[PDB]
């Protein structure tokens, strides 16, 4: 007969690192919150946050899910043994975050263009610490991905590699998701 | 697997065994409202506690039924649902007649 | 079961040489490219303990200064940043890596695995955890010295404003380098514990101590990286010109509650391994099990769920926080510690106690945290925490509880594990002497400041007038604490003598009965650490090995007024 | 993995709990030495400190009705069962050791704030994480 | 507590170092305190004892001496018994902590109807004391004194915003410090001298703590309470006002920062001089009449020590401090 | 139909899978080389070539 099906330790691994991550961006979440109820008694806030651009906003987002979803396409393809398949979603969800950092950073410079920036309020520290630290978080995930991509073509692709790719998909779906939450909180819940 | 298998003399200790009830996800969560039960119980002590000395005089009524109720709520909550993960240790006990 | 045939002219496997006998250049490189658990685990305990007396040189500078009134030989600024570095290093670099040392030698033995889940991420911790502490130690090269605003950090202190320098900054660095240190332990004990049990070790046969590292590490996912979330926010506000932590935005109390969101899970984090180890020790030297197992197992995980709301009792005089909710929540968290107690000394109770080092240091440890703990009640209500706040009756009490939770517990887990550690045991004698020198010196020192903390002198003070009344109580602080100095000695030169001619163990469990399944193994263990796996069947793999005829009553005496089950007919067929 | 799997969700819904009791305490209780107001610091740490054990447990469950009835957690387990390849674990490597030099290297660049170590640090950072993760993979020396 | 003390030696070890205090709910806390610390010493030394007979009783060699055999009973689990040690603590804990509500409640509430109110600053590293209302009874006037300077507060509102514009903290400026209550009449601390504020006896009196600087504390241990003062204490969230019931008896008490706030921390001491009800009219007449005068002047007039007999300010020199004469002579 | 390195393992998925995201054959990490493979292997097979050599005396 054939083997057990046991817990994938590299997945068990990622989820705790994940979970972990998680904890670190209640820190920032926790100083915003705490800046947007100061702000709020003054009526500076509604000032201050009259200077985002909620439509680019929604364009990144937009970009960032279409990443995601091209990212567990090239998942299908692994565990299916494909490497092929796995090159071309992984290269197009590289592609993707790069786009996405692009308009994270093209964002920042238009907005110290028009009067905002870390020294210009307590809102533009909160705005910056909290979507810079997500920035650098998407760019170690693009990094991740060409990682990926020079160890399937160095390797022959065993398991060992398709749990690789695997749970580097576990990461950028993180990123994904607290993305989702920085725009709920930033742009719609403000 | 599938079924245990023990001669006559033998006593295993009993844990983590399929009809434990340790490994079912209920007993644990009927532990966690257990030990948020006993909140109820600081939240009325502490609205009847402020009373003694004359303050909190225009809420205390509000905060030590809101503590019973939170209070009774939680630990019958616990209770049940402990008493309903440890269902399958009674048919157990009722099938084999051996309590470990 | 099964029972096997025997072979033909069977011989046990050559068990590997002791410590002391190694050429030269046998470690160098080895040490370089480590990824095995349990030379690393040793190499961790080594330098947390370089650590320890590096902080305590400082501790005794403290001591020294405060002898007498006036300066003597130290100014206001050098005294703020010796405490400040002292409670730093010895919190940070001490205690949290001895806890992660002794969980990474002892629980893939205890566990039955060969080795942690993640070798590399293992070894990386353990480099990056030395390479924060000595950048939190480079702040003393700067001409202006290092940080000195406590080891807390409240700001606006912290601020650039109220706090320039650059020691002030590299102890930001040398905390958050030494907490991500932390973290990629945890991962490892976690997914080592969920996925390389050996047969038969279902959770509910597992020690104590790596229940207890289980919950420890969950503990510590959750709070170290909110430090280091906090800590680069502050690094933000300092560098750039941040403003959130500006007190017109707030930020002392929003600093305050964060930091210590992270702090006191930080204490119960090196609070609940060495109770696990104690736990190991007691049922050892008593002949005895551990009492109400799975009791103190819920215990630990109520320890565990406790920690997380209790956190704003260090708050109690910011005016602030609210008051009867977090009085209340860590009035609750003493219950499950005096589940532990009541569990410790139940085992003990009609036992065959012996009394070789260990039992001696977990005696003692026992002794100094009952009186702790029973300080820390006190400090738990907020009407007597209106006087005792920030006082050194505050200084007492947590000296008490990390004095007697590490050092005298972390002492006890060297003496116990030394053998299988080593493959050689320590001299009995110079432990004893170890033992009274700490002890005596240790109530010596830290009794008598609960009296000065309550007439009137606060922490955190680097000079008081003649006239103020509390010189001649810290005099005979001072004496006794030169005495803990002094203590330290023997440990040293019996490490040192031990590790290089001690006595050569023999037997798998030189004390006799040890029950935790690394006491099955050999001493030291081999490289993949198991030869052969006992047939694991309970919470004693070791002993139920050793003494089979004794699994009869084991299994019989173990409860008041057991049942009749061992009569129930047979239940299955093979 | 079944009885670790399911003995996290005590302290999830303990969190959960007291962070729900105390922002309703927080927002109405108006007592005397204290200021009536949710504070978001707390509050938002409970919830996703709740978030954490939550993942955790509803992650290791979804993983846990896949599995089989491993060895380890049969409480009659025979050493014969677990025989055969436990996996593959790394013998040695140097890059740990390296990689933490590289952080160290740029947390001190971050100290004094020089962006050369900053940009320095990162590159030897990332280079040296590549080489951790490409050990076991480099190819063979092409003649 | 209503409760006393046992008192006597008892409650001298009992105290047990605590000052016996001058306020009632000093009296509250103190009794308190005793009888909690009576259930600890019952605790410590019932699990004492069990730890001397495991040392003594449970002995390895009197049981091998008696022929009990190599090993014990192997007893492991006694459910009844350790529900009921499971149960205990509980109640003990809920009892104290219904206690610990009574006592807290009654010092905490403010509610006390103060004759007196002072505001109070803390900043690097020294107090600034300041009589901001004063009850008709003991007024110069008659009728109720209210000390707020005019010109001095309005520049403090006036700052703000707008030094050419900065405003970055929520539209005020950085250094705002319209959250200090400057008053006419003032005690202003000094490395050369103690401040000393003077207060009346049985009269309920106010607090209103503040810190231009790093966050201070305010800590009188006759009073057995202390107070965080903040910065900007509204935005905080931090109650900055806390009232005694009254002072019950004459004296001069030293008062100490009991916060981190930098490198002269220890040098931060005051001193709260309680004086004859009479007294105190008698000194806010003299301060208010003359306002050139110095607080000294005052305490002369009154006919006390000019200067804090609590405790003398520290030597300001870095070298001449060694040999232990730390204390400056203030005459 | 997908390609499929060779070096992927033979399986039946109508009885199994190989790999998912949460569950494997392995309790560790799979190997780098294979787990099919069947390590040693003889010395020739394994394409070293010691060398022989002194040096001058
Ligand atoms: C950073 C280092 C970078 C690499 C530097 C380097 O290559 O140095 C090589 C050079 C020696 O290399 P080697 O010749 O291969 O060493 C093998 C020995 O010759 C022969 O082998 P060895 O068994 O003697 O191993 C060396 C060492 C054993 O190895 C180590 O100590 C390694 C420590 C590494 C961490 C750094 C600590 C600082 O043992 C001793 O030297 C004797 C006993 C030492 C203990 C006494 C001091 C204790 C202080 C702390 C208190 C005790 C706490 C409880 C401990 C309980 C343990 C069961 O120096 C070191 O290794 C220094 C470390
Ligand atoms: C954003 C900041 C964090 C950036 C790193 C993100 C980590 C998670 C990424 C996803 C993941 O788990 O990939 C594993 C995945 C699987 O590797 P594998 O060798 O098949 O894993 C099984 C091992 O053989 C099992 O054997 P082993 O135990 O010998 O190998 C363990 C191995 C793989 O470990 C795992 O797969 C499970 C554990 C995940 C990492 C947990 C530690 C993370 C670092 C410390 C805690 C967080 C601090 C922040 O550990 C690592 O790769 C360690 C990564 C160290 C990151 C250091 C960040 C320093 C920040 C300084 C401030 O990785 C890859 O194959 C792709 C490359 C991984 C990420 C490259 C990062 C690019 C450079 C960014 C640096 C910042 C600029
Ligand atoms: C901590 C403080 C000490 C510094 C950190 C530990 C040592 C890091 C460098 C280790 C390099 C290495 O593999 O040496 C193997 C080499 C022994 O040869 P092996 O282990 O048989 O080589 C196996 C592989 O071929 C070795 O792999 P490979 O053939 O691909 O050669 C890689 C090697 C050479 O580099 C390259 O292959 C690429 C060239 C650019 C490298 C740097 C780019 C930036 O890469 C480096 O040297 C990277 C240096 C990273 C420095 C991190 C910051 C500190 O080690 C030594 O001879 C001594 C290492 C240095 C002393 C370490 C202890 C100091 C105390
Ligand atoms: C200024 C202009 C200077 C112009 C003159 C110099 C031209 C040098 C051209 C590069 C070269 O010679 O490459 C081959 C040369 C040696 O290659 P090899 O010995 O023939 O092949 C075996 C591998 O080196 C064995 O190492 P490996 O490749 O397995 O792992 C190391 C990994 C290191 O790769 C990385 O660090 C990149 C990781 C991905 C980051 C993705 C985001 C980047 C934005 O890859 C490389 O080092 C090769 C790619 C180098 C460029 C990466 C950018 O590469 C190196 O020595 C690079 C090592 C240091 C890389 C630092 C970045
Ligand atoms: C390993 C390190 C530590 C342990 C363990 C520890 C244990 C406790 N502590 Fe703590 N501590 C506080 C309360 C407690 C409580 C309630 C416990 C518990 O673990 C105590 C339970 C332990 C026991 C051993 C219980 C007794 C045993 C038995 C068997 C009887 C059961 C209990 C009954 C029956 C109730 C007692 C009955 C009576 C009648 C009183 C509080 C506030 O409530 C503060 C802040 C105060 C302030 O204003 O800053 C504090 C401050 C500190 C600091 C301050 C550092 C700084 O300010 O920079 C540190 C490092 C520290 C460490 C540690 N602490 N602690
Ligand atoms: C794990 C946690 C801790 C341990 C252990 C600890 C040990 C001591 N403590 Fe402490 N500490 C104080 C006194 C002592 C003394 C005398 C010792 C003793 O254990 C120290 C003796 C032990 C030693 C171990 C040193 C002996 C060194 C020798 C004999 C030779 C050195 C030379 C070499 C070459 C060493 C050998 C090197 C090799 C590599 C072999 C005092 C007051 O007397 C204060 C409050 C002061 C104030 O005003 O704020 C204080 C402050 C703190 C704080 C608060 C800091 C703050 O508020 O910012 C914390 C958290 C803390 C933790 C800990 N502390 N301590
Ligand atoms: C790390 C360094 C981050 C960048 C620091 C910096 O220069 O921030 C300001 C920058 C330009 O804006 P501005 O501040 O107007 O110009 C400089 C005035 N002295 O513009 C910005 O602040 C843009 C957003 C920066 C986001 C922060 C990056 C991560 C910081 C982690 C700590
Ligand atoms: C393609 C590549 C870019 C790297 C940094 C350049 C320097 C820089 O930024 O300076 C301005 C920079 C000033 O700061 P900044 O303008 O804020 O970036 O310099 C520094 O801060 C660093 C000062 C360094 C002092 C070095 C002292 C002498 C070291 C000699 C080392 C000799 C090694 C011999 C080895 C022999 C064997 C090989
Ligand atoms: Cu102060
Ligand atoms: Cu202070
Ligand atoms: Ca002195
Ligand atoms: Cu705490
Ligand atoms: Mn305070």
């Amino acid at each position: 007969v054939a083997a057990l099906n046991r817990p994938n330790m590299v997945s068990v691994g990622t989820i705790v690192f994940l979970s972990q991550e998680l904890m670190f961006f209640a820190g920032l979440f926790a100083m915003y919150f705490v800046s947007r109820a100061n702000g709020l008694a003054n009526g500076s806030w509604g000032e201050q946050t009259d200077h985002l651009n909620v439509p680019y906003a929604l364009l990144i987002t937009v970009i960032l899910v279409s990443s995601s979803v091209t990212c567990q396409f090239g998942v299908f393809a692994a565990e299916r043994g494909d490497v092929y398949g796995l090159r071309k979603w992984f290269l197009v969800t590289i592609i993707l975050g790069s786009i996405f950092v692009i308009g994270q950073g093209y964002e920042y410079i238009t907005l110290v263009g028009h009067g905002l920036t870390i020294q210009s309020s307590v809102y533009g520290s909160a705005f910056f610490i909290t979507t810079g630290f997500h920035a650098l978080h998407v760019i170690a995930g693009v990094m991740a991905f060409v990682v990926v991509l020079m160890r399937i073509h160095k390797s022959k692709f065993t398991p060992a590699q398709a749990t690789a790719a695997m749970v580097v998909s576990y990461y950028w779906h993180f990123v994904d998701v607290v993305w989702i939450g920085l725009f709920i909180t930033i742009y719609f819940i403000q | 697997p599938e079924r245990m298998h023990y001669i006559k003399g033998y006593v295993p200790v009993a844990y983590s065994s399929p009809h434990s009830s340790l490994e079912r996800s209920a007993t644990w969560l009927g532990m966690g409202f257990l030990l948020t039960a006993l909140a109820g119980v600081g939240a009325v002590l502490f609205a009847v506690g402020a009373n003694s000395v004359g303050q909190q005089q225009e809420h205390w009524v509000l905060y030590s039924i809101i503590g019973v109720v939170f209070a009774v709520v939680c630990t019958v909550l616990g209770t049940v649902l402990i008493i309903k993960g440890r269902a399958p240790y009674n048919r157990y006990v009722k099938e084999t007649g051996r309590t470990q | 079961t099964a029972v096997a045939p025997r072979v033909d002219g069977h011989v046990a496997p050559q068990r590997p040489e002791p410590t002391g006998h190694a050429r030269k250049g046998s470690k160098a490189w080895l040490m370089m490219t480590t990824t095995d658990h349990k030379q690393l685990g040793i190499m961790y305990i080594i330098m947390s303990f370089s650590f320890f007396f590096l902080g305590g040189l400082m501790a005794l500078l403290i001591r020294a200064e405060l002898f007498t009134p006036g300066l003597q030989f130290l100014s206001n600024e050098q005294f703020n940043q010796l405490f400040t570095m002292h409670g730093t290093v010895m919190l940070l670099l001490y205690g949290t890596p001895i806890v992660w040392g002794f969980a990474n030698y002892v629980l893939p033995l205890q566990i039955g695995a060969p080795d942690v889940a993640f070798p590399r991420l293992n070894a990386f911790g353990f480099w990056i955890t030395t390479v924060g502490g000595v950048a939190m130690l480079t702040g003393f090269l700067t001409p202006g010295g290092a940080a000195d605003f406590g080891w807390t950090m409240y700001s606006p202190l912290s601020d650039a404003i109220h706090s320039p320098g650059l020691g002030s900054d590299m102890w930001i660095v040398g905390v958050g380098a030494t907490g991500i240190g932390s973290v990629a332990s945890a991962i490892n004990m976690l997914t080592t514990i969920l996925c390389l049990r050996a047969p038969g070790m279902t959770m509910f046969r597992m020690p104590i101590f790596t229940w207890n590292i289980f919950v420890v590490s969950v503990l510590a996912l959750l709070i170290f990286p909110l430090l280091l979330a906090a800590a680069l926010g502050v690094l933000y506000d300092r560098k750039l010109g941040g403003h959130l932590y500006d007190p017109a935005n707030g930020g002392s109390l929003l600093w305050q509650h964060l930091f210590w969101f992270f702090g006191h899970p930080e204490v119960y984090v090196l609070a609940l391994p060495f109770f696990g180890i104690v736990s190991e020790i007691i049922p050892v030297f008593s002949r005895k099990p551990m009492f109400g197992y799975v009791g103190l197992i819920f215990a630990t995980l109520s320890i565990g769920a406790l920690s997380m709301a209790v956190w704003a009792h260090h708050m109690f005089v910011t005016g602030a926080v609210l008051l009867p909710f977090f009085s209340f929540m860590t009035f609750l968290i003493s219950v499950p510690t005096g589940v532990k107690f009541f569990n410790w000394v139940g085992t003990m109770w009609k036992g065959h106690i012996t009394w070789e080092t260990p039992m001696i240091w977990s005696v003692g440890f026992m002794a100094t945290f009952l009186f702790g703990g029973l300080t820390g009640i006190m400090l738990a209500s907020p009407p007597l925490d209106f006087h005792l706040a920030d006082s050194y009756f505050l200084i007492a009490h947590f000296h008490y509880t990390l004095f007697g939770t590490v050092v005298f517990a972390s002492c006890a887990g060297v003496y116990f594990w030394f053998p299988k550690m080593t493959g050689r045991m320590m001299d009995e004698r110079l432990g004893k002497i170890h033992f009274w020198l700490t002890f005596v010196g240790f109530h010596g020192t830290f009794l008598i400041q609960h009296w000065v903390g309550n007439m009137g002198m606060p922490r955190r003070y680097a000079d008081y007038l003649d006239s103020d009344g509390f010189t001649i109580y810290n005099q005979i602080s001072t004496v006794f604490s030169f005495l803990l100095g002094l203590s330290v000695i023997p440990f040293i030169w019996n490490v040192f003598k031990s590790w290089r001619y001690g006595e050569l163990v023999t037997v798998d469990d030189p004390w006799g009965y040890g029950n935790s399944l690394e006491w099955a193994t050999s001493c030291p263990p081999p490289r993949h650490n198991f030869a052969s796996l006992p047939r694991i069947r309970s919470e004693r793999p070791a002993f139920e090995l050793h003494y089979p005829h004794m699994i009869e009553r084991m299994r019989a005496e173990a409860h008041t007024g057991h049942h009749d089950d061992i009569n129930a007919p047979e239940l299955g067929t093979a | 993995m079944k009885s670790s799997a399911k003995l996290m969700y005590g302290p999830t819904v303990f969190m959960a709990a007291m962070a729900v009791i105390y922002i309703f305490a927080t927002m109405h209780v108006s007592d005397g030495g204290s200021v009536k107001g949710v504070e978001w610091v707390g509050s938002v740490a409970l919830v996703l400190s709740a978030g954490l054990t939550l993942m955790l447990g509803v992650y290791l469950h979804f993983t846990e009705v896949r599995v089989d009835v491993l060895p380890e957690d049969w409480e009659e387990a025979e050493v014969a069962d677990k025989a055969g390849t436990l996996g593959f674990f790394s013998p040695s490597s140097i890059w740990p050791a390296a990689m933490s030099g590289a952080v160290g290297f740029l947390a001190f660049g971050v100290v004094y704030f020089h962006y050369w170590m900053i940009a320095v640090g990162l590159m030897l950072l990332i280079f040296t994480i590549t080489k951790l993760n490409l050990q076991y993979g480099v190819p063979k020396e092409k003649h | 507590c209503e409760v006393a003390p046992p008192g006597g030696v008892l409650g001298d070890f009992l105290r047990m170092g605590w000052p016996d205090g001058i306020t009632p709910e000093a009296v509250a806390m103190g009794n308190f305190w005793s009888w909690v610390w009576v259930a600890a010493w019952i605790i410590g030394i019932i699990m004492w004892g069990l730890f001397l007979t495991a040392i003594f009783a449970w002995g390895a060699k009197r049981a091998e001496k008696r022929g009990e055999g190599e090993f014990p009973k192997q007893l492991q689990y006694n459910v009844p018994l350790e529900l009921v040690l499971t149960i205990v603590p509980i109640i003990i804990v809920m009892v104290l902590f219904f206690f610990t509500v009574q006592t807290q409640d009654k010092v905490t509430a403010l509610d006390k109807n103060p004759e007196v109110t002072v505001d109070v600053t803390a900043y690097q590293w020294n107090w600034k004391f300041g009589y901001s209302e004063i009850d008709g009874s003991l007024a110069p006037g008659g009728q109720d004194y209210q000390g707020s300077d005019p010109e001095r507060q309005a520049a403090a509102e006036a700052s703000k915003k707008d030094p050419s514009g900065d405003n970055p903290i929520h539209g005020n400026s950085k250094s705002d410090v319209s959250y200090l209550e400057f008053n006419r009449i003032e005690t202003l601390g000094t490395t050369d001298e103690i401040p000393v504020m003077v207060l009346p006896v049985n009269t309920p009196i106010e607090f209103n703590l503040a810190s231009a600087d790093v966050a201070h504390s305010f800590w009188v241990p006759e009073f057995l309470f202390k107070r965080d003062a903040y910065a900007h204490p509204e935005a905080n969230k931090s109650q900055r006002v806390f009232q005694i019931e009254e002072i019950t008896e004459e004296g001069a008490f030293v008062g100490r920062c009991a916060e981190m706030c930098g490198t002269y921390h220890a040098m931060m001491n005051f001193e709260l001089r309680v004086v004859d009800r009479d007294s105190f009219a008698e000194y806010i007449s003299f301060r208010d009449s003359n306002p050139d005068a110095t607080n000294a002047q005052a305490l002369e007039h009154i006919g006390q020590a000019p200067y804090a007999t609590s405790t003398s300010p520290f030597v300001s020199d870095r070298t001449a401090t060694r040999d232990g004469e730390n204390t400056q002579s203030n005459a | 139909k997908h390609f499929v390195d060779p070096a992927w393992p033979e399986h039946n998925p109508a009885d199994g899978h190989v790999v998912t995201e949460l569950i494997s054959k392995v309790a560790g990490a799979s190997s780098p080389w294979g787990d099919d493979k069947e390590f040693p292997v003889s010395a020739e097979e394994t394409g070293y070539v010691h060398p022989y050599t002194r040096i001058n005396r």
